[PDB]
């Protein structure tokens, strides 16, 4: 998947069972997935962040077609949940597929340290968040079962960055020719 | 210590301030 | 402004406030991004948050002090020769004017369409001894603007830099710094280009078209000597006084090659830092 | 405008559709008066890591459901921070918040009634003067009835619907704070409701005031795949939590 | 006068007799302030119910003892309510009382150095670069030495105590805020302390912010029946408890 | 101010009254100790005192005059090679952001639970000359905060500092110094810790989890030369507009490894500064 | 002579006052 | 900064102005 697009999208599936588990990524900002984003790429100029963080998904299901998913923020502490009832647990938002389209999760900034460290550090670890079904996806007749969902992050106004460093993201193991 | 720019020319200076 | 500027809190982050439960009709969690805008939710408006009043300056989140860094863009070098000096093409460098020779850099800028800026520069010579003796190496930097006689070789009449400039450094003294104007007839340094030379199949396209800004030739003036050198003039560059205009994404392909945006690398698949993982379910 | 927003906790809930919300008994839900009040202790009262958006276990909605129940103070005897508060108390009292959660599609077509009711005296299914169970009427996140099967050895309440599990005509029942969810034009019920019963604070572990029903009045009917599953999940929160009469703490059953 | 009176929850504790009492570093404990503050969500503030009078398990005090150690964000990871907040949030901050009651006659000689310290880090009883262990500085309410045996396999702490067990002259410890307990005139040590640490809210789990040592310096002494014990009981009031950064629950070990 | 400051007469010690005899009650000289707290009796009271204006000041004894004076911490040591020059892990050095590396004054601060500072460096390189003639040794220092490309081996990418701190010294000119905000993500740097890194019963606890910032990778930029040299690049470290918290009692057994309070020494019987006396009679 | 901050940062410059 | 003849005689100075 990753060296193409779909690399961007998350399909929305059947689901037999129910309050089944979509994803899930670690939010240490320089963590592939995230790393590469346009915040990430950058972050890795610098040895510390903070502040809360934003992240977004977008439907790119249908009209007709209707689904309820929950998404959480486990703050760091624990291991990356399991099961739903565990996740549910601590700060989430649970998201209504609808005429809208856009749901919008805050990651508040949960921390001890005013500030965290960009590089992997198992202290500064901020957390995981995860996306599960409340319910479903139902589509009315003829319509795919199947759909996907955009993410995206940007930041929030507390954010806020320090002491410039050179970046991790990128090796030049070149040089460069003429 | 500051805006003495011992040099004529604005191309030599220091970084920029801010606002 | 002092305080504020020495004590580094000229930009500084709004406070997060304290909230209360919604039980409203207005959801400010839901928009669509595909408006192609920018949500605007905050911590206050999904969660029951407390106060705290910040401190963080983004002053160190400014073009200036994310530009405004000292960066090696090219390592002159002279292995020396005593055999014959002079010659075509010999004992002196020349290098084209620019930055995309190379990369972390490189990089960096790249990050913005358009881009302005004195620039700093600065030359750190580093004489390695390949003799019993190095003497007294003096040396000789400069500048050939466009059209200019660029010297054919080591002591040509271009050294004389009767309207150039020149800039000596001697074995001690210190290290050549001096700083420079924006140079460019466009009101902005061209980071990149959609341009060619002209509607000849065979016309340029790239930054570069519209960077033809020199070259310089080198010389270690002190004449023959007896135990030999070799010389590597490495040069720094600092951009101070920058502005940037239309920012960009980042890049994930080690280049190859300047004033090109060309990745395709020689055979090997083409690489990125994304990493694979198992699987989407844990992180 | 339909689409509503509630923010509880550390939690927050949305719904791009609804049908109102509803005030039991047009009461809001505070925190006891010195003047009403009995007991003489300073309760403690966790603000916000108690009260906040517990959501329990999901269920299938069936052409063969029947019903399904939860009783509230009981619901959450696990939901963290309040639900051992509840334990290391005597004296408990709170008020709720009730999101039902139910979607499928504009194709489909199904009606689930949702009504809260003050002591809930439900009967047992056994004629006699034998009540029902402790350990019966005290399931948990998990909830009761669904259309299931049991020991009958068991002083097992009645799995009746119609009677209301208590001997009155369900249709009455609308008298009790209560909505519907018509998949047609709704996606969720809410319930708020304050403290009801006549102590200031009664035992978490002994009574439940609140009793929830949700009863599927026209049956589930689409024309998809029956790999379409349409669950029901609820969500709560309890709401100005106070608890006094501090201590050991009971315990598990 | 010497009487004291103290009263923290649903709890009081008394003493007829005292070496007066003392405030670390004489600041009294509070909550956190919008100002130093970093996090952003709204803490549980259990008050009472929470920053309450919790005893620990009692000990003996012998002519062969050496000294005991608790390390207090710690020793309550058990006590109710404080001691689950604990566990389900991610930060938690809090200060203290310790009430340190020791009783024998005044025909008994002895006398106890009682010390609360910042950041204590000990050190292991091996040489090498390898430090204590978790499990072995997280005790809990029973609390460590005694002057006891045990695995040399664990990276275990030095039981070491006239190095202060982190190697610092015990004696010069005096510097950490503290109190004796000379059976000729003191009955208890009381200690009060605020949140000492770099950072606002800190894990109750990774870090002990306060450690604290009980050290018999001049040994027991009586001329009766060894069937007279003089125990040593410790008892603790967390203060100004504040939590948050709330979720799901870590797990006991 | 100036005097005051010029004349270092700041912080003084108040003076010694002059007393007179008491045959009374209250006696100041009894007081019980186990309050924890500290007595408060002076010569005037004990004694009968006469009348002395002192001028002492505690200006020296203050955690700046205590604490601000420059210590080795480090020395870092390449002992050159040409033979393979670059080569994995060679010519360049690296070594972990830290003080307890190197007692007396790790000793010092250790003496309190907080501290925090804006830290002077220094650097002493020393040349020694192993050949007939060491040349022109030109020299690059710096600095890599986490999590960045610490050179594998000497002539990286990631000694072109695109955007990290490098400083050059050469042969010559003076030592170079520069000096620091304090780093830390915390609002003081922990002398010590009674955390660990999790509950992993193998997790990392001390001085340390907190404190991984940095590290130093170095390079001798001249290239190859012929006659041979070692050098010793001497980190000295200064504490300037620094504060304290919370006092602890000095350390008398000598340490061993850093970010640790271990003292089990290898074997021998654990030492300590006290000596031993015949008899408590006799002093 | 002082006060004369001849660098910008307040991180640079001498050995604090005492008050 | 300027106008600071360090030098005595008028022949040693900056290159001159403009007007
Ligand atoms: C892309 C891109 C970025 C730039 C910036 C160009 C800046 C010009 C380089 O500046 C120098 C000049 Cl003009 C002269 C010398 C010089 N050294 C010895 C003699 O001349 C060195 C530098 Cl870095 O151009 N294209
Ligand atoms: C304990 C304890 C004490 C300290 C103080 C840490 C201060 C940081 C060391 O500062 C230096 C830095 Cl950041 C860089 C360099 C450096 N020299 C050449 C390149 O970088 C030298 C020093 Cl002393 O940390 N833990």
């Amino acid at each position: 998947n990753v060296g193409n697009v779909s690399m961007y999208t998350v399909q929305l599936g059947n689901q037999t069972g129910m309050a089944q588990k979509v994803f899930s990524i670690k939010v240490d900002i320089t963590s592939t997935p995230l790393a590469t984003t346009l915040i990430g790429e950058i972050a890795s100029y610098y040895t510390h962040w903070t502040g809360s963080l934003r992240f977004s998904f977008m439907f790119c299901g249908t009209a007709n077609t209707t689904l309820k998913l929950l998404l959480a923020y486990t703050p760091p502490g624990i291991d990356e949940p399991t099961t739903r009832k565990d996740a549910m647990l601590g700060t989430h938002v649970v998201w209504d597929v609808g005429l809208q389209s856009t749901i919008s999760l805050v990651v508040p900034w949960v921390s001890a340290s005013h500030f965290r460290l960009t590089a992997d550090n198992k202290y500064s670890m901020a957390g995981y968040i995860t996306c599960w079904y409340q319910t479903n996806l139902v589509v009315p007749p003829s319509t795919p079962q199947t759909a996907d969902m955009l993410c995206f992050v940007s930041a929030c106004k507390d954010f806020c960055l320090r002491m410039a460093r050179d970046t991790d993201l990128h090796i030049q193991s070149g040089p460069i020719e003429q | 210590y500051f805006n003495i720019n011992y040099f004529k020319d604005a191309a030599s200076s220091g970084a920029s301030r801010l606002d | 402004n002092y305080i504020d500027e020495v004590l580094n809190e000229v930009l500084v982050v709004p406070n997060i406030k304290e909230s209360h439960h919604t039980t409203s009709n207005s959801a400010p969690l839901l928009d669509a991004a595909e408006t192609g805008h920018t949500s605007n939710v905050q911590p206050e408006d999904a969660i029951e948050t407390r106060y705290v009043i910040t401190s963080q300056t983004r002053d160190e989140m400014s073009i200036e002090s994310f530009l405004g860094r000292s960066g090696c863009v090219h390592i002159s070098r002279i292995k020396v020769d005593y055999t014959d000096y002079n010659g075509q093409d010999i004992n002196f460098t020349k290098w084209k004017i620019t930055l995309q020779e190379m990369a972390q850099i490189r990089r960096k800028f790249e990050l913005f369409t358009y881009v302005r800026f004195d620039s700093e520069i600065t030359l750190v010579p580093c004489i390695a001894g390949r003799g019993d003796d190095i003497g007294h190496i003096v040396m000789q930097y400069m500048y050939v603007p466009p059209g200019a006689p660029i010297p054919s070789k080591r002591n040509d009449f271009s050294w004389q830099s009767g309207t150039n400039m020149s800039i000596f450094w001697q074995h001690g003294q210190p290290f050549p710094r001096f700083s420079i104007p924006f140079l460019s007839i466009a009101s902005a340094y061209y980071m990149f280009y959609d341009g060619y030379d002209g509607d000849n199949t065979s016309s340029k396209y790239g930054s570069v078209v519209t960077n033809d800004m020199g070259t310089i030739c080198s010389r270690i003036v002190t004449e023959k000597q007896k135990l030999s050198v070799v010389i590597t003039t490495h040069i720094y560059h600092k951009a101070k006084h920058t502005k940037a205009w239309c920012p960009r994404p980042p890049r994930a392909v080690p280049y190859t090659h300047s004033h090109v945006t060309n990745y395709m690398p020689e055979t090997g698949d083409v690489t990125t830092a994304i990493v694979r993982r198992n699987t989407i379910t844990t992180a | 405008d339909r689409i509503m927003q509630i923010t509880r906790g550390d939690s927050t809930i949305s719904s791009d559709d609804v049908a109102n919300a509803v005030v039991g008994y047009g009461v809001w839900p505070h925190y006891l008066t010195p003047q009403d009040a009995t007991a003489i202790n300073k309760p403690t009262q966790p603000d916000t890591s108690s009260n906040r958006f517990y959501t329990l276990e999901s269920k299938h909605w069936n052409g063969s459901s029947k019903g399904w129940w939860w009783k509230l103070p009981d619901a959450l005897k696990d939901m963290g921070i309040f639900g051992e508060n509840m334990y290391y108390h005597f004296l408990g009292r709170s008020g709720y918040t009730v999101h039902v959660q139910c979607n499928a599609s504009k194709f489909h077509q199904g009606t689930l009634l949702v009504a809260m009711i003050p002591e809930h005296q439900l009967a047992s299914a056994k004629h006699g003067s034998v009540t029902a169970g402790y350990k019966l009427t005290h399931p948990g996140e998990a909830g009761r009835d669904v259309s299931q099967e049991r020991d009958a050895s068991l002083r097992q309440p009645s799995d009746d619907s119609w009677l209301n599990f208590d001997g009155t005509l369900l249709g009455n029942l609308l008298i009790f704070p209560h909505q519907f969810i018509n998949l047609r034009s709704n996606n969720s019920a809410t319930l708020i409701v304050p403290y009801v019963n006549a102590v200031p604070m009664d035992s978490m572990l002994r009574h439940n005031n609140w009793c929830l029903v949700i009863i599927p009045i026209s049956p589930l009917r689409s024309e998809t795949t029956s790999s379409n599953i349409v669950p029901i999940t609820v969500s709560i929160s309890p709401m100005c939590a106070e608890f006094s009469g501090a201590r050991a703490k009971n315990i598990k059953q």
